[PDB]
Parts: C-alpha cells; structure tokens; sequence
C-alpha cells in the first residue's frame, strides 16, 4: 500500500519535532489554584489553568482535618483510604 | 493518613495526584497546546463530603476514606487543595511560525473509568473494548457487595478475542504474578491490573477484545468497576 | 518464475491481512464498482492457483 | 386479559408545513348561538385565494360560562375548550377545510375564534 | 449507595417528516371488556403511513383513564379522566399499540406521524 | 342543534417568521392606569428603525391582583394574562402594530411588558 | 444587595441532531433497597447512543416522588407522584445517572437522546 | 380614557444558537439575608459561554419564591415555592444577574444559553 | 526540621520570575519522583538533568 509510506514519514517529521521542543525549551511548574474550604457547604470546584505553552499535566495537592466526634468508638482507615479524597477529575 | 482516628481526636491527611496529559517526559503524545486565542481550559475537582468518606460497618468502603463503629459522627473540619500546572514554555518559534509535534497534540490521552453490574457465579462476564480507541492499560476492581477478597472469589480473569480465543487467562495469583514484574508489589484486595503497553488492544485492527472474569462467589449488589487508559486520535 | 497476483503459499495466506492495514475495505465498494469487483475475484483466485 | 385487533381504520392527509405565502388568520365569529351548530365554510377562501389549509386555531372563552366544540369533517377530530379558559390548539385538518362549532353556555356567548394556518405550539392558560 | 443497573434496552424511533405528508388514522375504539390492539404494520408495509410520532387522545365523556402500550418498547402512556390530549410517542418501524380503560367507553385516536408538542386541555 | 353557516369572516397578515435584524424587545411600563385603557403605538418603531413587527408578548402580574387584558387592532385578539401568573402569549399582530390593555386590579398595579419581534411558545407559570 | 459570586462551573452538552438515529433506552429501575445508578459509558464507547437529551419518567402507580440526578451537571429533576412525563436534561458525554426515590417500587424510564419539549400529564 | 405612552427601550437578544456547543453554568445560590449579584460578563469575553437564554431554576426543597432579575431588560421572571422549571429569559450581552429570594435556603440554578421552553413540575 | 521552617522554595531568572515556587512538602513530591524516597531532614533537592 502506497498510503503507508506517508503515514510513515508523518511519524518521522512529527518525531524530529518532539526533540525539537523537549530539548529547547524551558520546564515550568508553577501554581495556578489554592483554596481551602468546608465540605458541608461546598464540595465540588472548577480550576482554570494557565493558558500558555504546551501543557503536560497537573499535580494537586489535598489535604483535610477529619475529626472523630463520637464518644466512646473509633474508625480506621479503608483499603483505598486518601486516594479517595478527590471523587473525580 | 492515620490508620486510626479515636473519639475526640483529629487526624491530618494528605494527598497528591498527578493528572496526566502528555504519557510520559520524554514522550509529548497526549500534550494540550493551550496558546489558543479564546481558550476554554478547564479542570474540575469533586471533593469527598461529609457522607461518602464515612463509612459504617457493614457498608461498603469503595469510595469512604474511614470505616468503623464511629462512623456516624465522624466529619471534615476543612479541605484544602493546590493545583500546579506543569509546562513547557519558551517553544521555538521558526520563519512559517511555531515548531511543534503536530500529531503529538493532535493525539488524546484519556483516563475513564465505568462500572458494570450483572455477576453470575461460574459464568464469564465480558466487558467489550471501544473500537475507537488503543487501550494501553486495564484496571478490574470485583467489588463482591462490599466485600474485597485477594482473589479467592474468581475463578480467572482473561482477554478474550472475537472469535473465543483467549490472550491471558490465568488464576488469580498468576495475573498477580504478571503486575508483580510491572509495578514491584501487589495492588489492594479486589484490585486487578492489566499491562498493554508493549502492543495496546487497538480492537480495530484485530477484531473486537473483550475483558473477561469469571467469578466463583457474587454477592447481592456486587458490581465490576473498570478503568481504562488509551490513547485517542483521528487517523 | 515470478508471478504478479503470488502472495505466498495460499493455505498460509488466505485469511492473513496485508502489512499496513488498519482496517481492511471490501473488495467490490450496480451501486458501486462492478468491472473491479470482477477482477478483484479473478485477481484472488490467480493467487489461489499460482498462474 | 384477552386481545382483541379491529376492522377498519381511516386515513387522510394534512397542513403541517409552511405556507408559501405568509402567516395568516381568519376571525370566524358573529357566532351567537346558544342553540345550534355553526358550520364554517373556508372553501370559498381555499382556491379562490392562497389560503391552503388550517393548521392552528385560537378559541377565547373568557366570558364563555360552558364549553366550545369544534368538530373537522373528514379527520373527525374533535377539540373542546373549556368553560373559562382560552389558547391555542393544533388541528388535523385536510384541504377540504370544514368546521362544526357548538355550545354548552348560557345564552350566545360571542365566542371569538381564529383560523391560524401555521403552527403554534398548545397552551390552555 | 448507588448500586449498578444490570440490563437495558436499545431501540430505534421514528423522529422525521416522512417522504409523504402529515397522514393520521383515525381509530375509534370500544373497549367494553378488557384490550384492544392495534396493528399498523399493514399500511406500514403497503405504501401508507411510515410510522405514528404522536397520539391525538380524546376523552372528554370518558370516567376512566385510557393507557396506550407499545410492546416494543415498554411505553405506557395513559391518558386521564376528563382530558383531551396531544402525546408524544416511542413507536418503532412495528406499529403495534396495546390499548386499554377500565369498564367502557368510545375514545377517537389519531395516530399522528408527524412531531406535535405535549399539551393537555384542563389541568388539575 | 341545526348546522348554520355565517356571512362573511376577515384575513389578515402576521410576521410569523425571523427577523432579518436581530432579536429584539420593547419594553413598556410606567403603567400608573387609573384610566383604563392605554395606547401602545409601535408604528413609529417599525419604520424608522428596523423593528419589524411583534411576535410574541411578556407580561408580568405577579403582583397585580386582578386580571391584564391586551388587544390587537386589525386581528381582533384579546389576550387576558390571569391574576397572579406571569408568561409568554404568542400574538397575531399585523405590520401595522397597535395595541390597547386594559385592567381590573385594585390601583394601577405598574405591570411590566415586553414586546418580544420573535417566538416563544406558551407557558404561564 | 449586590454580592458577587466566587465559583461558577462551566460544561458542556448534548443538543443536536444524532447522526445515527432517535435511539431511546429502556432502563426499568428497581429501588427499595438503595439509591440505583445507571451508566450508559458502555453505549457511548461502544458504537450505540451518543447522549441522553430528555427523560421519560413513567410514575403512574407510585405513591412518591422520584428524583434522577446528573454528576457533572448537579441537575436533579424530581418528577412527581402520579404523574407522567417528558423532561430535558443537562447531560454530558458521560452518561451517569443517580436514580433516587421515597421508599418502593418499578419506573418505567427512557433515556431518548432526541430533544422532546416538556410535558406532565396531570398537573396539580 | 384612551391614553398613549411616552418613553419605552429597545434592546438586542441572544436567540441562536451558538458556534460554540450547549453550555450550562452551574451557580448554586445561597442568600440567607437579603440579594445575591451574578455577574458573567468574564465569561462572556475570556472565550466562554455567549450569552444565557435559559434558566434551569431548582426549588424543591425552597419554601418560598425566587426572583431572578435582568438589569438591562428589567425581566423578573420569578419561580414558584416546591417547583422545578425551566425559563427563557431576555438578556443582553452583558449579563448581570440579580437573584433574590424571601430569607433563607440553597438551590441550584443552571444558565443555559440554548433554547428550551417552559415548563414547571407541578402546576397548581 | 522537615520543611516546618521553610515558607517555600524556588527558582527565579533574570525577570524575576519563578520558574518553580513550591511548597516544601511539593518541592519534596517531586524528589520522591525520581529518588523514590525523601532526603534527610532538612535537605532539599533540585533536578534540572
């Protein structure tokens, strides 16, 4: 087949093209959102990112303060346990 | 994350999750070019609230962060989270404009999850691929009715083809053997992974894969959670 | 002895599909081509026979 | 629980599409009744004119104290408004454009009444 | 919480103007002990109407309510006491309708073919 | 119950359609009507600027206590909105618009009203 | 007077035409003994419908209310006692649902993908 | 007897659809003492939603009205106590919104910037 | 002191501008990134291979 050979040398002018950008251009990380909040009133939040360059992914950082108001009993963590802080992306 | 929290006491949690667009570092297929003009980016973020990290005992702890007899008065005080994006700036910029690896960020990579219902004691429940994708890794977790066993509840787990032939069907210790070489220890009990990085279950090129387990023991509300990871274009 | 239409021996390559393909299309599409759908079988059945 | 098909059924043809010429209506009343049926005749406005068809109709009950009936004669169809209420009410009428109209009041009523030819979605308020 | 639905069906409708025009039927019914059916599939195939989008339901004499069933879907719209009424409608290619009332009655039906919106005439 | 046909029936033009413009609305209120019956002219609208007739109407009693009428001139409509409801009417209105509302409240009530050049159907919440 | 909002969220929806056809999903839902989910991922990813764009929700013989709920949407139309009813919703290519009710029963439910205006058949 | 107005506005509309896709706004209200100001004239520039043309407008569980109100406009469209509904609205390019409600309660509200038409759960 | 001390770290270039500024327990998720587990108490690495 004569459309594989163009197919083929996509992947090569597109390859010459990622060693291009990964080796001259700059890394950033840098923040976009904080917020901290109470679950009883709120719970599900929108994040706008930075618009700017070629995005390569996220890293969010949860943190929580659970409290035990019971009187006698205690709870112990699950098997997923605080991979479960984020219901969804 | 405390293993356990007592009456009156109070534990700090923290957590880090890295949402992938681009596969690798080296590797920008799945990358998002955000220097358009009218830009609609956007990443929303569900939070566990006060009544599906608290389970009771008895309940089914999939979603809950902890679970015990103090369950019910258990709650959070706050949540605080911090986003960080990570990018590259300073692209190289030629005569006819930018230089950029055009069908790298025409390439999506995706990560959905599902969850399917419909269990049946010695009989093989298949859960078919999406012919539009190349999937490069699966992740099964039987959750038996809120119970999770280390496999002693499946008779095998499989990949089966079009046609009936079976990729990998093996006992519930040797697909555990098989992610042992990938990721150096065990996943949690009823959690089961499966690698396609090396050739990813395109499922239009050869015929239509499917997912299969079949189970030894199903409770009342067992259901299959599947979670997918693939790559996705226009070609 | 070469052949135009040999693809190899035709019990081993009847059901095999060629070297790119990603998906195969038919080999006809009255309402498509009807002179290249019959060369088309008469071009697979000079594989089967070799000449 | 027994099944039981039937014999015979009928079939006509309708309006429901654009006009090629505009929107128009027809004001049907000087219908002071109490007591009889009110034929409206839009035949006469059919091919002497463009009027092609009723699509819609408009019955204002305001000050009506019973109920209006209007019948179409070859669908059958047979659309009642109620006592004091009004709105719009989509109809299935063929070219052969017939109306029957009645009464249940207390005295003639002066029910105004409009012949839309285009569509109008229902509402009773 | 939220447990899994096992099985669902999948079905195709009739949602478009047909190559012909707006054509309804009219199909007055008595129901006097317990069902009726009714069964287009004949004038499906014949040349006639291509499939019924919307039931033009008239009760107004009626004491009872008056339910419509296709099989091939599960759809059960039932139509109240002292009402007339346009009804949007999940019918497929097979044009068979199970109707229903409790004791009596003469209801007219139009089954329509062409999109009419849902209204009711009194409400409450 | 004898069927008797009538003398004679009116037909007017409507603007039914889009507007080659954008969609707009007029806006009337200030409705201190200790008189009962108040003009709306549109006319002067439609010729010096661009708006090309009324489609659909808004009114707004959600504190009135009695009922709101509106009439249309060359159709004949009277569209009566209820007594603590608010909606959308669609409207018969030529390319000639004029209108007249009326009143049956207890003092003036203000009601807000909106002349709206294109279509929404019918709700009255 | 005039407090301004911090957080909106934006996304995106399911309003056109399919290219395949109107396709509608029968998805009968067994409650009294949890909340039921429905997951219709499967039908997307795999060939079949490409979006739910109205509800279909048939309580006849129910004594309560039912209420189906979208997660990435936060939509939560509560259809009421014995009522039918066609109901537009705000659904995205996920196609998750949260179906609640009071206490019992079987609800006939069609997910339709084709845009039907509303309609309930009794109404107070 | 027989009076003519004097002053009256003139604005332009959102009223097609859009080159972007259907989009809703998720904006969950809380008041608790007096007014609530919404204010989408960001979105409406940095390349999001065009313009809203409906309201999805949740009350079930609110004990009394809401109010919604356009400031260019002066529409003030205004839901009922146990119902859910769908609205259009008339509002500009810029879109400012004032939301009012009696006292108290939380309830979600959808700006939905594609047409649907009315419709409210229960009537009555 | 494990990171108690520190609001954050960073790097800056010739305009001022941060090309990371993290927490110290983020500057110490991305150490465990490549090391697979944390330096001592109170080191702080950064890669730029």
């Amino acid at each position: 087949q004569q459309a594989a050979l163009r197919n083929q040398q996509a992947m090569a002018a597109n390859l010459q093209a990622r060693q291009i950008v990964l080796q001259q251009s700059y890394p950033v990380i840098q923040q976009v959102e904080t917020q901290t909040f109470d679950p009883a009133n709120r719970s599900v939040f929108d994040v706008t990112p930075a618009n700017v360059g070629i995005v390569k992914g996220f890293l969010v950082k949860v943190t929580a303060a659970i409290k035990n108001n019971h009187a006698t009993e205690a709870v112990a963590l699950t098997d997923f346990g605080p991979a479960n802080l984020v219901q969804r992306v | 994350a405390p293993a356990t929290i007592a009456a009156g006491a109070t534990g700090e949690l923290t957590m880090y999750y890295w949402v992938p667009l681009a596969y690798s570092e080296t590797d920008l297929t799945g990358a998002v070019l955000a220097n358009v003009p009218q830009s609609k980016q956007r990443l929303k973020l569900e939070f566990a609230n006060n009544n599906t990290a608290f389970a009771a005992v008895g309940a089914n702890p999939l979603e809950a962060i902890y679970q015990g007899a103090g369950a019910a008065d258990c709650e959070f005080e706050e949540i605080s989270y911090t986003v960080y994006q990570s990018y590259l700036d300073q692209l190289p910029v030629g005569q006819n404009g930018y230089i950029l690896p055009l069908i790298d960020l025409s390439t999506l990579y995706n990560l959905e999850n599902s969850a399917q219902a419909g269990l049946t004691p010695n009989v093989d429940f298949v859960v078919q691929y999406a012919n539009l994708y190349r999937y490069l890794s699966t992740i099964a977790v039987f959750d038996n009715g809120g119970s999770f066993n280390a496999g002693t509840d499946i008779n095998y787990l499989s990949q089966r083809t079009a046609n009936f032939s079976d990729t990998r069907k093996l006992d519930p210790k040797t697909w555990a053997a098989q992610t042992r070489r990938r990721i150096a220890t065990d996943f949690p009990k009823g959690v089961y992974y499966c690698d396609n990085r090396d050739k990813p279950i395109y499922t239009l090129q050869y015929g239509n894969v499917g997912f299969v387990v079949n189970p030894k023991t199903v409770n009342q509300n067992a259901r299959l959670l599947m979670g997918y990871e693939y790559f996705t274009s226009r070609t | 002895q070469v052949a135009s239409n040999w693809e190899g021996p035709p019990y081993m390559t009847y059901n095999q599909p060629q070297a790119g393909s990603v998906t195969l299309p038919v080999a006809g599409y009255i309402s498509s081509q009807l002179n290249n759908y019959a060369e088309s079988l008469n071009d697979y059945l000079a594989s089967q026979a070799g000449v | 629980n027994v099944n039981n098909p039937n014999q015979m059924t009928v079939t006509p043809v309708y309006n429901g599409c654009d006009s090629g010429e505009g929107p128009q209506s027809v004001r049907g009343y000087f219908d002071a009744v109490a007591g009889e049926n009110v034929k409206y005749d839009l035949t006469y406005l059919a091919d002497t004119q463009g009027f092609t068809g009723v699509q819609c109709i408009y019955i204002d009950n305001a000050e009506n104290d019973g109920a209006f009936e209007i019948d179409v004669e070859e669908t059958g169809q047979r659309i009642k408004c109620p006592a004091g209420k009004q709105g719009y009410f989509p109809l299935l009428v063929p070219g052969r454009a017939k109306f029957v109209a009645r009464h249940l009041g207390s005295g003639k009523k002066s029910v105004p009444l409009f012949f839309l030819n285009f569509t109008i979605a229902q509402g009773v308020w | 919480m939220a447990n899994q639905q096992i099985g669902g069906s999948t079905v195709t409708y009739n949602g478009a103007i047909p190559m012909g025009g707006p054509v309804a039927i009219n199909s007055v019914i008595e129901i006097a002990g317990t069902e009726v059916l009714v069964d287009l599939k004949l004038d499906y195939a014949t040349g006639k109407i291509s499939g019924v989008q919307t039931l033009y339901i008239d009760l107004r004499d009626f004491l009872g309510d008056v339910t419509v069933t296709m099989p091939d879907t599960g759809q059960r719209i039932t139509a109240r006491a002292g009402t007339q009424g346009y009804y949007p409608v999940l019918s497929t290619n097979l044009m068979k309708f199970i109707v229903s009332a409790t004791i009596d009655g003469k209801f007219p039906m139009n089954f329509i073919n062409f999109p009419i919106a849902l209204g009711v005439w009194p409400s409450g």
